[PDB]
């Protein structure tokens, strides 16, 4: 419950309607339904779940960001009082926002990453991890911060140790994963070095392996490529 | 202007 | 509750604040805990009200007609039996939207609407309730459906007689009363006629006494006008 | 595409 009484296979069906219609707080539910019935996720169902909290989440940090400007605004010099509302309203944000997260990770550890075994779902898995715990690592400011942040390293650290070993350069959960350690490195690890070397070397990498692809994985391993690129011009 | 993520 | 221990200026700040943040869930939340405080809303505050529902029932109302397209052509010859689950999802969908459209009614009729007595803000809650009245007439599809599409058309009615009465022809709640009931005669009671001639008699009303207004005036009165234009040219 | 309301 409360999506304990349907059909896995119909939990599946319609979250690729709510993706259709954009309802992704209605697909990740249907989703995190799908994941408590206890079977492995397919690669299909492992994007449908991704992409679910990847788009609520993402629409909570960008609401954040907002309330965070105004608030970091209203404590400047000359600034005048504005009462808690600003406060108030940003720890909403932040507290449904770290709800959403707890959930994920409490979907990957109960019981996806234990069962996932093929280096396809385990990176997968390690990179959602390491995403989730970056995004409480954006909102942290306590004594717990260090913790999230070494949680997100750790997770990605081993998605990358499994994907060097155990898939192509070019393939899109490694490039994906290497663009959001990179990401971490550079925004929340005070680390831009290493984030330019990790998304160099990874471009680099991909580009010389593209010769044994097809015309589809070409563009597909060149779309994230392109991500990789962006980022090193903005931080270049 | 975002830096970018998957 | 849950606004009822929030101040009715901190519920108003927030909702600006949701705004800002693109926050329309919670934008109306809290306008609808502003509104439970019994006093009567100012031209601002009315704006943020119907902002902010009308981008939540927004919202729903567009997923509704994904679901709906993707149920009808379930229902065509030749199609695949896929089982309930459209349909399921497609009545939930519908069924949110519904609740959202009794609440706003709700909060017109206890008690904005009643309280109300200068015209600009009367025809601007009227024009709400024929609004909120017309998405419930976009779903409707059974024995209702006539009263339903009547209670629009009622609380349209009455708020264009009072616009005509007490505002001027370029009074941009005039001027969207006549947009939106136009579509309701083009889209909801079969009569494209009506709504065509609505729309041109508006335009041509509005443009006569723009040489009225100042420069700022003008440029509110000219944006809606232009809404109207482009549904004449779609229409005709 | 689809007709104007506000
Ligand atoms: C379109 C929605 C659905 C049906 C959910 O699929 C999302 C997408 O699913 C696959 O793409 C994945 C994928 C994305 C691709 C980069 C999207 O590519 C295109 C051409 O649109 C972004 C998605 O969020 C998703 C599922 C996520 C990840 C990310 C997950 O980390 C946990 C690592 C990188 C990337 C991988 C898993 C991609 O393979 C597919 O290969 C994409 O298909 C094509 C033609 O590119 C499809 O759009
Ligand atoms: C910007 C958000 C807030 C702060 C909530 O205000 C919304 C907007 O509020 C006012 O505009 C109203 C208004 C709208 C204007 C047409 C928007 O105009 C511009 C230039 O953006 C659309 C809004 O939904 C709103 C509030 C709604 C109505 C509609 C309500 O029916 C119940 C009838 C027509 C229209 C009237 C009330 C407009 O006066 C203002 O005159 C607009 O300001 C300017 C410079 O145009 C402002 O964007
Ligand atoms: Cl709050
Ligand atoms: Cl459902
Ligand atoms: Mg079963
Ligand atoms: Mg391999
Ligand atoms: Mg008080
Ligand atoms: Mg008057």
């Amino acid at each position: 419950g409360a999506m304990g009484s349907m059909e896995r296979a119909s939990l599946i069906q319609k979250a690729k309607l709510a993706e259709q219609a954009e309802r992704y707080e209605d697909m990740a539910a249907f989703m995190k339904g799908a994941v408590e019935k206890g079977e492995e996720l397919s690669v299909e169902e492992r994007n449908l779940l991704s992409v679910a909290y990847k788009n609520v989440v993402g629409g909570q940090r960008a609401a954040w960001r907002v309330l965070s400007s105004i608030e970091q605004k209203s404590n400047e010099e000359g600034s005048e009082e504005k009462g808690p509302e600003v406060r108030e309203y940003r720890e909403k944000v932040e507290t449904e926002l770290q709800g959403v997260c707890d959930t994920v990770l409490g979907l990957l550890d109960s019981h996806l990453i234990k069962e996932a075994g093929d280096a396809e779902s385990r990176v997968f898995y390690l990179k959602m991890k390491g995403d989730y715990y970056r995004y409480l690592a954006e909102v942290a400011t306590g004594d717990d911060k260090k913790r999230i942040i070494d949680s997100a390293r750790s997770a990605y650290q081993e998605a990358m140790d499994i994907s060097k070993k155990e898939m192509p350069p070019t393939h899109p959960i490694r490039l994906g994963l290497a663009l959001n350690f990179s990401v971490f490195h550079y925004e929340i690890a005070n680390s831009p070095e290493e984030a330019i070397s990790l998304a160099k070397t990874t471009f680099d990498e991909a580009m010389a392996d593209l010769h044994t692809l097809s015309e589809d994985s070409y563009k597909d391993s060149t779309l994230i490529m392109q991500l990789l690129r962006d980022n090193l011009t903005l931080w270049t | 202007k975002r830096r970018k993520s998957v």
